[PDB]
């Protein structure tokens, strides 16, 4: 499914 | 897109919104539903779990919302 702000962010 | 009133219940607010999401920080997770051309709703407006949410976008499994997810498809 499409979808937005499911992106992990850096800092790991 | 990110402002708008998803749904009967939505309680994502320009004026009061906060991250919940481990993925979110300024703003609103969201996913598309599936049902007629669609429309985006807000993840947590849909009471999605994180793991369920973080699922469906790694996935090609459509999403339909709670208002359109009984109704009979095709
Ligand atoms: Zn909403
Ligand atoms: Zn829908």
């Amino acid at each position: 499914a499409r979808t937005k702000q499911t992106a992990r962010k850096a800092a790991g | 897109g990110y402002w708008i009133t998803c749904c009967p219940t939505c309680d994502v607010d320009i004026n009061t919104w906060v991250p919940f999401y481990s993925t979110e920080l300024n703003k609103p997770a969201m996913i598309y539903c599936s049902h007629g051309d669609g429309h985006w709703v807000h993840a947590q407006c849909m009471d999605l779990e994180e793991r369920t949410l973080i699922h469906l976008s790694e996935g090609s499994n459509k999403y339909y919302c709670n208002e359109h997810v009984q109704i009979a498809r095709a």
